[PDB]
């Protein structure tokens, strides 16, 4: 089952890919691991804001998974600038352990 | 063009049977008893039909939320 890979005799071939939900910032925090610069740590109950969009993450992929779509969509303003709303957004998006899609 | 059709704002019956049937295409809802839609309809007025597909997803979110 196991097994091991010298690159003096074996060889790697890459190939079509393949889907895989990333890993929930519960299980690990890879920005902390990798010492990358980490996403500020919200407290769910402290951001009322934060805790109601997330409430339409989850939801909407289990509904997905028990055979329920639904096109959830949602749009972040503001009265003022520099207020971290795409933090935010990142944050939650992890939060979930769901891919992020970034356009600026 | 000879004359012309307007498509003016739901009327209450109107809005009863467009939140009666909405709630249907998402069969997985339900109400409670008491709650009747023509009950529904009379706090629902000067609303577009999307405004109600919006509102009547807006609740079913909020369901899934508690
Ligand atoms: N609690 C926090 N909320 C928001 N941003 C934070 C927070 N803590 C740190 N930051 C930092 O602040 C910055 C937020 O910038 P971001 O672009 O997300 O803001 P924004 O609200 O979308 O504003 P704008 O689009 O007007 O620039 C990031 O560099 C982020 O790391």
């Amino acid at each position: 089952s196991h097994f091991i890979i010298d690159p003096n005799r074996t060889k790697l071939i890459t190939t079509n890919i393949t889907n895989r939900r990333p890993l929930p910032l519960s299980r690990s925090n890879l920005q902390r691991y990798y010492g990358f610069a980490e996403t500020f740590y919200y407290d769910l109950h402290i951001f009322p804001y934060v805790r109601q969009l997330v409430n339409i993450l989850e939801t909407s992929f289990n509904c997905s998974q028990r055979g329920i779509t639904l096109n959830a969509s949602v749009l972040l303003h503001s009265t003022t600038n520099n207020v971290g709303k795409a933090t935010m957004v990142r944050f939650a998006s992890k939060y979930l352990g769901i891919h992020l899609l970034e356009i600026d | 063009v000879s004359e012309t059709w307007s498509l003016r704002a739901p009327d209450k019956h109107a809005r009863a049977k467009l939140l009666e049937y909405f709630f249907s295409k998402n069969q997985i809802m339900k109400l409670n008893r008491d709650l009747q839609f023509s009950d529904l309809s009379l706090e629902t007025e000067g609303f577009s039909p999307l405004d109600l597909e919006i509102f009547t997803e807006k609740i079913f979110y909020d369901l899934q939320l508690e």
